[PDB]
């Protein structure tokens, strides 16, 4: 069994460190059970994206197990919603970087 | 650790409104079913399984209720952690393999208020902050407990009250789950003034998914949760 | 020393809906403007302080810090004005409409070349608005023109390294110009330890009689040491210390 | 001249201490240019109104200055609204408690 550590900010967020790509490129998420998709801000995000100036952000170039797909995708959560694109590559829990 | 080769994920490139500016988390890894996956993505632990990286198919959390300790929480991936809980885990299975659904018998406030009478759909996700049932049985649970509306389905309960709150109580697999006033309920600080956030949230989840309730947070760090995909059940233990 | 206005009518609040007064630092508002804007026309109490002869000059000014760790975060000067935080020579403006503390300005410039209120508009001094608030169209831009993102409900943000090589924002009152650094009319906002920087400038129309007014906030207020004159219907700017 | 300290709370709210009532109950306000009226939170507040439970409140049994009046007010602001009654008193600036 693998432990992953989790942060806890004010009992309503709890998210722990993942690694995404070929040197694993490292990312905080929610392991969230009421949902079933992974997703990280892209270093592709629009300008728009006030929350992708502060938030780590995934790079493609950089990862030598990156896989182009491209599809769209929109999630709608109950708090709000996103979009973006899909990519494939290697994910580490914790990140072991 | 472990290396989940080949994941389909989201590079997230719009992100409208500010729901996502402040959170302290870069994004999100879903864990329930393959169901609700947008696009029909292969999810991470199911991707994880079909590699085989873990013996058992079972992940379990730990959340921490005291923003102060160390660590904030854990989720242990193909076991569950008993430094974390106390006593045996009781199991419920899976209703609907979509969301982690179970069946809640009913929720009892001590002083005698029933919701969820003769039973409901809940779903158990780490991702819901709150506990979450229908507005109008939400409405009827905070006017037992004196709790005032704030903003969104979100109440708020005058903070001199909170010891003297009865005890709400979720019945599931013939068990009872207690949840006492400081567990329901929230120390929020803002511009050093403290107000207390009632941890019930009344919105109704429409159809086909609902009506549900959601036990967020607030009840999976009273009770330590496995969630498992070799059964289709959840377990839950008193946490430590 | 200070003051004691005897026989003020004021407001006893019972209901406030929403979550606005929630978070606010402050209990109550005591408003300064004209009897004219005065809810149920009640004697406000600058208005009832001057009747009662309780100072000697019937005028008002104020000092903001700009900076939230100072010592004072700001004063208000009741009968007077306090030369300690200000440089320089008082410069007035008269007051146009006597109910909110209006006066004419004569144009925006930002130093890249856009120019808005370009034949003159009205405007307000108020201590009560954090921001400075322009019509829609005119701020969305002035937005564009700083690289400034929409937020929410009128507000922009600006990528924060780019602060340092945005232009300066001048307002021409009373045939002078009153400029506004980078610096002056941005705010280092963080929320869960994140810096961002909010721009000091909102789009929202008010609508007429009243409006159009472009409206001269605390980010105003903060760099121009302000003094309100009942005696003479006049305001006075000078450049804070 | 009377010099009226002001506390700044993240350049966004300035205010200072005033008192009303004979002794006078103290309040912070913010000195408004932007409007006229004075008000503060009512002990009498319904319980609904979550801002009184943590602001400071009027009592005017405490007060021997209080004149009665009773007529209902509405105030908006750009920003948001309030309502209450108007009463009279006497109003300290600073709040010389
Ligand atoms: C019908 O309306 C509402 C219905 C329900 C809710 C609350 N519950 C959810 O929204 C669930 C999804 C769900 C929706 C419907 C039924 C069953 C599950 N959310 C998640 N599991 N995950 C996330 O949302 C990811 C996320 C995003 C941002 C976060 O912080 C900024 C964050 O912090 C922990 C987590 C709110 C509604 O409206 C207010
Ligand atoms: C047309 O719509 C909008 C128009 C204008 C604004 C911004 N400006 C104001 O609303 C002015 C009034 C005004 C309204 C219209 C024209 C000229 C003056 N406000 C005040 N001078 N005073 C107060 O508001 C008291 C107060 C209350 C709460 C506070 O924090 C919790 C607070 O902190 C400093 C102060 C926003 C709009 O909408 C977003
Ligand atoms: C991009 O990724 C998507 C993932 O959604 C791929 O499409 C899915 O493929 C799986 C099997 O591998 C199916 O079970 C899903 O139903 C498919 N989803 C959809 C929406 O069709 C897709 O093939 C990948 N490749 C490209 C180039 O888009
Ligand atoms: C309650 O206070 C109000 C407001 O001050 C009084 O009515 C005002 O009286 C002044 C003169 O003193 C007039 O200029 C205003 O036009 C009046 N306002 C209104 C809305 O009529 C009122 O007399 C006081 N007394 C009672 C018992 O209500
Ligand atoms: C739970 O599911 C298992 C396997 O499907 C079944 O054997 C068991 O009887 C179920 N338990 C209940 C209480 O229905």
């Amino acid at each position: 069994p693998i432990p992953e550590v989790l942060k806890n900010y004010m009992d309503a967020q709890y998210y722990g460190e993942i690694g995404i790509g070929t040197p694993p490129q490292c990312f905080t998420v929610v392991f969230d059970t009421g949902s079933s998709n992974l997703w990280v801000p892209s270093i592709h995000c629009k300008l728009l994206d006030i929350a992708c100036w502060i938030h780590h952000k995934y790079n493609s170039d950089k990862s030598s197990t990156y896989v182009k797909n491209g599809t769209s995708f929109d999630i709608h959560y109950g708090s709000g919603s996103l979009s973006g694109y899909l990519s494939q590559d290697t994910v580490s829990v914790p990140c072991q970087s | 650790g472990v290396k989940v080769e080949r994941q389909v994920f989201g590079e997230a490139t719009k992100q409208p409104g500010i729901t996502f500016i402040a959170a302290k988390f870069d994004g999100i890894l879903g864990m329930a079913y393959p169901r609700i996956s947008v696009n029909n993505v292969l999810p991470v632990f199911d991707n994880l399984m079909q590699q085989k990286l873990v013996d058992q198919n079972i992940f379990s959390f730990y959340l921490s209720r005291d923003p102060d300790a160390q660590p904030g929480g854990e989720l242990m991936l193909g076991g569950t952690d008993s430094k974390y809980y106390k006593g045996s885990l009781s199991y419920l299975n899976v209703t609907r393999k979509a969301y982690w659904q179970v069946h809640l018998d009913q929720v009892e406030v001590a002083s005698g208020l029933t919701l969820c009478k003769e039973g409901c759909e809940a779903i158990v996700d780490t991702g819901t902050s709150l506990m979450v049932g229908p507005v109008d049985e939400v409405r009827e649970l905070q006017k037992a407990i004196g709790a005032v509306p704030l903003i969104q389905g979100e109440y708020m309960i005058p903070c001199e009250k909170v010891s003297t709150l009865p005890a709400i109580t979720l019945k599931l697999g013939g068990k009872g789950y207690k949840l006492s006033p400081e567990d329901y309920t929230l120390k929020v600080s803002q511009a050093g003034k403290t107000l207390c956030l009632s941890g019930f949230m009344g919105m109704d989840i429409p159809p086909p998914s609902g009506p549900l309730w959601i036990l967020g947070d607030v009840f999976i760090g009273r009770y330590y949760t496995v969630f498992d995909r070799d059964n289709n059940r959840v377990g839950f233990a008193e946490a430590a």
